């Protein structure tokens, strides 16, 4: 009965740990997104102002 | 001959083990560094002290004890004070980080590392014992290290030893006077697991002893040193028993059977007297019948509860020093004739006691007056059912918005963990209520 | 045993944190020039908190310096104890960042926050046990609030479980120092809420009232409000250094101080305050710590606490006291004035109590508070940002870096619903 | 470290230059041979100068500017003066023949033939930089080489560069005082090709100098010597942020970030206080909240417009010397009380502060009194809206007759650039309307 209470605990621990990561996977692939796209903007608004000159 | 293994976890464990620590070592003679200036037999005999310290060396006299906590400071404290050479180092364990009053963080993240280290260290202890009657084990109930190691520990203890008595000494939530904000998520949960392991809990209240000191010993500022050395004394007149003669000895087994009437009703409430200060000991006699007759006022309980609201299960009586037999039955008799006090119908024989010859030491420096005779007392009864009753209610409050429900669950205990805890709570005040009802 | 990293940013940051560690050194008996030269063996027991020790018996500051203008780094180096950090830790760029949150966070910082990270990596591989990391930090300015969140982010990232701490300058209610201020705060708030464990708030406001009003300084200046700053600061790891009769760190801390994830931003105060000619005139006792410490007008950051309710309060004192009077003063608050805190958390405050007082002090105490009334602060940023972005006022600046209007929509929305989930619980 | 580069063109841009350039170098101990009697540190450190020298030789202390001109005189009485040991010969540019008052002579005909000399030479100082922050270039709008040479350059700086700041010191033609008939065809030319490309323009007005002249300093006789002694304290005391530590820095960039709430509304006013004599100062009492109101008083404005047609925008307060942080806060509290100074309804935040610890220096010779702190304040309004107007109207009254619209397209300029000018302004008027306008 003592192992079974402790094992059960363990599973629902990792299984926890395992959701965690991923939202921390999926915050950092936002953020990266998020980033490239705002270089993307600025390196357009940059070359239309050279095209205007 | 008969031996007894004392263990103190976390903060408040450790404190109250020093306190015992330098009162055992006063009354036997034994010097800080472990020597004695008397040391006349080496390696046995009685030399009764045999019971807490080992024997060893060429007159080293080491105390049977473990010291656990999950945090470094209270230890180091410990091992580079006065009796920094009084211990093994191995009877000093630290982890890292602490469980931050956090029930799941002890119990389930951090106790796992060290766990095994201090099982080991208990077994090593304990099998050098020939006569060992059982733990003595120190903790507080709203603390991280306390609750979460305390239950992990009992646990493991119930496998490998069973049948040794397990004692706990501890410090119950207090009415009114609180130091965390997540206390009723640690007492519960503390209940629900360790309840069937423990053969007979003794409750403390550090608000009760806040008011017992200044209304006694006339002390306005009662601090954590003051409480301390209160809490040894009685520690000390409980194993006193063993070791010193008396004309009635009680031994640690002796306790559980006659204060646990049901076996989910097993918290006996402490009491000691007389406590009183020097100057005012010089103008009173401390007779036999007065200290018996003020353990069972209201105003000296070390748990703050109401006694006048219960019943009375189980009486305890541990007498020490200049007492004479037939003084003590007479004051009993008074005591079950007088109607204030109420005993369940289903016990007509409320009352066992103990006498010793050997009387109480006062701790230079220490706030107590030297008396001839003190008595302690343990008592089991039903006005207790008060008290938990008012902690279910205080958990029920947060619960019922998920206060702080994160912080455990985020360690690994799974949410219906509380709800379990809570209903067996339930079971346990339905338990008192059956107890006190005459029929 | 614990170690805390300590990263400074911004011109504010470092004003603030070097003003910090000459303290750190004062308590511990640190020369100017790394020697230690004290008179306590409880100086040294706890050192590697916060300090490295190098060859020589010396002790160099666990702290990272960063910038994005070289100018405030020489300010730092050349004043008092300029001369204890470690020259590889000054981390800087050289253009500055305009009060333009977004180049802050977008690009001038996009680019150095690597060499940041770099170092602090060094610093956490020296730790036994790496406990947590210190920020210290602005809100509404381009350097602060730029590396500020960047670097909260990708240390969350990196080290999931250790504990997160910022102290934070804020906005005040009557004058800007920044025209744009309403930007910048709505951008730095919208992340801090998800990455840190917990905030302390601070308002120069607040602290040019205290000084005046307490204190009588009729000419205080930034280094004497970095003092009170700096005294709050050293206060709350009182215990990870010094023995005492019941500790609490900074995990404790926040498993007491935050029922719920989000609710994490704190108002922190300090007592006693004095005045010097008054020194003289008013005996110190615990009631009278006590009475200091829960007094709207003693509060550091500029939100009245009267017109909330206190979801926790936790009380640190430090020097000899008696633990009776330390409980049942916070009982007799609670009891009195039942009406300021909520009814559904039983005992409303955690006390601790370290047995060593600051220099100079027989003894003090620390205050955090976590009320409900700071919904006032996150209020007055909303209003402001709604005025300037219905306008586009000052707008293009941003979004000249290749930020948009979803990216401020949605910054304002989480600040909207901080302030309702305060609301719920009053 | 953060590097600055100084463009000064035509007569007046020359001409204020001088009077900057001697201030620096006071303020500095530089000597007008570039040798310092202190000159402890050569080729580095702090020497925040810096910023404005660089280190050559073995120390010679060279400022980085570049002074040019069509017309030769104004520069050689620079090269031939006190001053003509401290510039590098190729900093003093010179054409042969002036623009005779023709924007289209110094943008089309006569600019083309030392633009790119003048390029190489802001080129070549450019890359001695590390930090370069910016570029200020002062010129006057009704000047012929002043605006004609101007927005050429400027364009050719914002291809180069792009993202280096460009800020403009520039004399705004007066109301009443005028020197050229032709100013109106002049200004309404520059800010059409010119507004696209700067990233904020300050404005000074000589007929406002002259009126501070009269009353503040009872000067009779405001030459250009007075006034250009008051523009170089201006300029000073914006550029003081960065070679000299305050309580609060403020760089170059943040300039832009806080004044110019939308890309063509770019025209802040500057002001300055105190102005006053040393026969009235011994008797003042110079406080930094008297100091702020002054910087609010439509009499001391520097350009000659009334602050009480329009609203603020933004104010930016620097303040150098003896100054407390708590006394700056309270000062512009008051100055949000009064309800004689408004502000638009979307700009709820409108003040920026900086505050530098080196006070104000007089030059011997000089006007001014020794002050122990001083304030110059940047501000962008609404009220210069009117000023726009009144220009456009002049022009219209000449443009329809063509008075003089031959000498622009003799030049090369079509009779169309004209008519595209006059819309452009037209649409910057209905700009400042709408910003004006609540909602
Ligand atoms: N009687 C008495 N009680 C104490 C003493 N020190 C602490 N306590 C009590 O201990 C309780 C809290 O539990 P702790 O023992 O501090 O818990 P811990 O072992 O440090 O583990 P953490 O809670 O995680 O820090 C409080 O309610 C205190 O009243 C003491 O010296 N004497
Ligand atoms: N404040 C100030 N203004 C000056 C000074 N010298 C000339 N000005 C102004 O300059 C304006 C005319 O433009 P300038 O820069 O002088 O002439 P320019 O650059 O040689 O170009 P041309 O028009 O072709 O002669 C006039 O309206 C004057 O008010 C001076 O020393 N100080
Ligand atoms: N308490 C305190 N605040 C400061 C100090 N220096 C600057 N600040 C504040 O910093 C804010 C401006 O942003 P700042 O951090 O200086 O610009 P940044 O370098 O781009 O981040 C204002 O609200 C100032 O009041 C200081 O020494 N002490
Ligand atoms: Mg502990
Ligand atoms: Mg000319």
């Amino acid at each position: 009965v003592w192992l079974e209470r402790e094992e059960r605990a363990r599973q629902h621990y990792e299984k926890h740990l395992e959701e965690r990561k991923k939202r921390l996977e999926e915050q950092r692939q936002k953020e990266e997104r998020r980033r490239a796209a705002v270089e993307e903007k600025r390196r357009q608004r940059l070359e239309e102002d050279k095209e205007r000159h | 001959m008969r031996e007894c293994i004392s263990i103190h976890v976390g903060q408040a464990g450790v404190q109250i083990g020093n306190a015992c620590w330098e009162l055992y070592c006063l009354e036997h003679g034994i010097q800080p560094d472990g020597q004695m200036p008397s040391d006349k037999t080496i390696g046995g005999g009685d030399d009764s002290f045999n019971t807490f310290f080992s024997e060893t060396g060429a007159g080293k006299h080491v105390p049977r004890a473990v010291f656990v906590d999950l945090e470094p400071t209270v230890i180091d404290e410990v091992r580079t004070g006065t009796y920094r050479q009084l211990f093994h180092p191995e009877q000093l364990i630290t982890g890292k980080e602490d469980a931050a009053n956090n029930y799941a963080r002890g119990h389930y993240t951090i106790g796992k590392e060290i766990i095994d280290l201090v099982l080991d260290r208990i077994r090593k202890l304990a099998d050098q014992c020939t006569g060992l009657q059982g733990f003595l084990v120190f903790h507080s109930f709203g603390g991280g290290t306390g609750s979460g190691f305390t239950s992990l520990l009992m646990e493991r203890l119930s496998v490998d030893y069973g049948k040794k008595s397990k004692l706990e000494f501890s410090i119950y939530p207090a009415p009114q006077v609180s130091t965390a904000v997540v206390e009723p998520y640690n007492s519960i949960l503390t209940t629900h697991t360790t309840l069937e392991h423990s053969d007979c809990a003794f409750m403390v209240d550090n608000e009760a002893i806040y008011d017992i000191c200044r209304r006694n010993l006339d002390i306005e500022r009662p601090t954590y040193t003051n409480l301390n050395r209160l809490i040894s004394q009685i520690v000390s007149s409980i194993t006193a028993s063993l070791r010193f003669d008396g004309a009635l000895n009680v031994d640690l087994t002796e306790f559980q059977t006659n204060l646990v009437p049901y076996p989910r009703i097993h918290f006996p409430l402490a009491t000691y007297a007389p406590v009183i200060s020097a100057e005012k000991a010089y103008h009173e006699q401390l007779s036999v019948a007065e200290i018996t007759n003020a353990c069972f006022e209201p105003a000296n309980q070390m748990v703050k509860c109401d006694p006048r609201h219960g019943k009375y299960m189980a009486c305890c009586l541990l007498y020490r020093g200049d007492v004479v037999p037939k003084d003590v039955n007479a004051a009993i008799a008074t005591i079950k004739t007088k109607r204030s006090i109420q005993f369940v119908d289903w016990c007509p024989t409320g009352f066992k006691v103990g006498i010793n010859y050997q009387p109480p030491t006062v701790v230079p420096g220490g706030d107590l007056a030297k008396v001839q005779r003190a008595v302690c007392m343990l008592s089991n009864t039903t006005a207790i059912a008060e008290a938990w009753a008012r902690l279910d209610h205080k958990f029920d409050l947060m619960y019922a918005k998920r206060a702080f429900v994160h912080w455990y669950v985020g360690e690994g205990m799974e949410e219906g963990e509380f709800s379990e805890a809570r209903e067996d709570m339930a079971a346990l005040e339905k338990d008192y209520e059956e107890v006190g009802v005459d029929s | 045993m614990r170690e805390i990293v300590h990263i400074q940013a911004g011109q504010c940051g470092n004003q603030i944190g070097a003003k910090f560690w000459e303290v750190i050194s004062d308590e511990h008996g640190i020369d100017p020039t790394g020697s230690y030269h004290g008179d306590s063996d409880l100086q040294l027991e706890r050192i590697n908190v916060y300090y490295n020790e190098a060859a020589g018996n010396k002790y160099v500051p666990r702290a990272i310096l960063v910038d994005l203008e070289p100018g405030t780094m020489d300010s730092v180096r050349s004043g008092p104890f300029g001369q204890i950090f470690r020259p590889d830790n000054f981390v800087f760029g050289q253009s500055g960042a305009g009060n333009n949150w977004a180049k802050g966070h977008y690009t001038e910082g996009a680019e150095l926050v690597d060499s940041v990270l770099d170092v602090v990596r060094k610093e956490s591989e020296s730790c036994d046990c790496l406990q947590g990391f210190q920020l210290t930090h602005s809100l509404g300015g381009g350097t602060g609030s730029g590396m500020g969140t960047l670097l909260i982010s990708k240390i969350r990232e990196e080290y999931p479980d250790r504990i997160m701490n910022t102290f934070s300058v804020v906005p005040s209610p009557k004058v800007s120092d920044t025209v744009v201020e309403p930007y910048n705060a709505t951008l730095s708030v919208h992340q801090l809420v998800e990455n840190t464990d917990e905030t302390y708030c601070i308002d120069n406001e607040a602290l040019y009232d205290i000084c005046f009003r307490t204190l009588k300084l009729t000419t205080p200046t930034y280094g004497d409000l970095n003092h009170l700053v700096s005294a709050t600061m050293s206060g709350v790891t009182t215990c990870l250094r010094f023995p005492g009769q019941l500790n609490a760190d900074l995990r404790k801390l926040a498993v007491n101080m935050v029922p719920f994830p989000r609710l994490h931003f704190f108002m922190p105060g300090f007592a006693p305050l004095t005045s010097r000619g008054s020194q003289q005139y008013r005996a110190l006792t615990v009631p009278e710590l006590t009475q200091q410490m829960f007094d709207a007008k003693n509060m550091m950051a500029a939100c009245d606490p009267r017109h909330g309710r206190y979801l926790t309060v936790a009380a640190v004192f430090r020097g000899r006291m008696s633990m009776k009077e330390v409980d049942e003063q916070m009982l007799n608050v609670q009891n009195k004035n039942s009406s300021y805190f909520v009814e559904w958390i039983p005992n409303n405050v955690k006390t601790a109590v370290c047995d060593i007082p600051p220099r100079g002090l027989k003894m003090s105490a620390t205050f955090i508070g976590n009320s409900t009334a700071i919904q006032e602060l996150f209020k007055r940023i909303s209003e402001q940002f709604t005025a300037m972005f219905r306008r586009k006022a000052f707008l293009h600046w941003y979004t000249g870096e290749g930020m948009d209007e979803m990216e401020f929509t949605e910054a304002e929305s989480n600040m909207n619903d901080l302030v309702s989930e305060y609301q719920q619980y009053q």
